[PDB]
């Protein structure tokens, strides 16, 4: 149980970081074409999936 | 003619140990300076803005004060194709890839706004590369939806 | 020069402190007359005249009685690009704002109209904020539906 | 006149936070940097080369690219008595020693490329005594056989 | 006008990446310089010299070596009402207060020497402080006993 529990707890904790990294990189990546226009207008982005 | 371009005081230079390699341009209320050129923008105000980077868009971009926003480039997002004013000399449209003479642009001519035959900044180039017998520059426009496409030649070479 | 000879005295200044604070206007068969502006209208009838509160649209507009209805300032929803006429000089609409040259505009400026070169009001000012050379105004104007768009500049100091 | 020679001059000078400490030579495509100098080299393309100390001789020696390797100076084993030209003057070349003027030559006026009337260099300066009557140059120079003598006057500074 | 007269080649500024960061001058026979000044002074024999800190006064002094003390500026103590001369322009004394005209004096102006009409030293600007036309400006000067005495104008910013 000590090396089941341990494992399944180190899997858990990547599988939820990878997913936070995976989901942080996809909203920089649909973000930043948007973002850094001189004026900022982004309306499309956020009224398709509320990223921000 | 071509002289009536390069009276724009909003540009400004990075110095690397007294020396020259890359521009930092105001564009729209936002500075973008190169990510790749080293060094430290010679005007303090813009020097002491906390940029936020862009890795993939090869560029820094930060938000200029208020009081510096009415000095300010003015971005186009339609660009026909054609001529084009550039510092260093004649710009050529042609098929989405802009296209200059040889041996133009090198070391330290980056971040160099291309403005257009209206006399507003177009595009932003990065880098060029000459393929063959024709020299293409790698450059980042704005589209009509604001999404700040690139356009990069294949193997460019950078500044 | 051009721009000065549009004189019309439809607007009307308040009264308090026994100095001018603010302009009223009467448009369309309504007069506006922001928050910020304290006093009676110079027009007695007017003055007399009961207000609606609209805080969140910083403007008390009134119902003009019928006689009146007659001579008062043509509202406009179509903003086309470029230079219009006002009181001071002239103001330029680009990008969807409103701009006027450095140091024109200050306290007690409030409450004054923008015009179009036909000679009939197309918005009216609340304050206006310093962005440099050029200076922004926090500016109300009409839409073709009439749903009274109000553009507000970021911490624009108060007229 | 011996200053019709500066033309050759393809030293390139080392700057520490913007002070000039001394002059890097390319002699027959080798590049010659003195040790006691701090700073960087003027180009971007020395600046990143790699160089192998000699401290005996007090310089550091790297070999320059292929693409420069002919664009160089030129040099000579041999060195006839007489007097030599330099940037600051003539020089005497006596029995085993370049002295110059007196009072020429300080802090900073070091790893200096000395030429003659063929426009080839002999020698290489890096530091100096002022002697009475004048002053005596420690330098690098060469021989027939290759093997770099030094020759260092008694007490000397470096500069 | 006075500017001519006032030709000193004692005074030396300190610089910071190439730039006029602060001003170290030779009074009596010792280097002065301020605290607020980063850089390493010009003049590398007295770079060469060690100096001591002086928190509250504000100055780093330093002995001049014997050769140096033949050339040096002179201070004296008396210091009667009236107009001064300063290497940027006129300055005026007044009820034991040095002020100068509007805008005269800012960052890197710290440590010049003011100077009065018969060629001497009577004290060393620190910074300077602005309410109205007449801009008092912090200064340290002498008194008859020789005690140093800094006179400091209210929330005074420092240059």
């Amino acid at each position: 149980t000590i090396l089941g529990l341990s494992i399944c707890a180190a899997i858990a904790t990547v599988s939820v970081a990878a997913s936070t990294w995976l989901f942080c990189r996809s909203r920089v990546a649909c973000l930043t074409p948007y973002r850094l226009t001189p004026n900022a207008r982004i309306p499309f982005c956020l009224a398709v999936l509320c990223c921000a | 003619r071509m002289v009536m371009k390069l009276e724009s005081d909003k540009t400004f230079p990075i110095m690397l140990e007294g020396k020259i390699n890359g521009y930092a341009c105001v564009v729209g209320g936002k500075l973008f300076r190169p990510m790749h050129v080293e060094g430290k923008i010679d005007n303090d105000v813009l020097a002491a803005l906390k940029t936020k980077k862009a890795s993939k868009y090869d560029l820094e971009y930060a938000d200029v004060p208020q009081n510096m926003r009415a000095d300010t480039f003015k971005y186009t997002h339609e660009k026909p194709q054609g001529y084009y004013s550039w510092h260093h000399g004649a710009v050529q449209y042609e098929n989405g890839r802009f296209t200059v003479p040889k041996g133009v642009g090198a070391k330290g001519d980056s971040g160099r706004p291309i403005l257009d035959n209206q006399g507003r900044v177009v595009a932003i180039v990065l880098g060029g590369v000459n393929e063959g017998s024709r020299t293409a520059l790698s450059v980042v426009m704005w589209n009509e939806k604001g999404v700040t496409v690139k356009y990069t030649p294949e193997n460019c070479e950078q500044w």
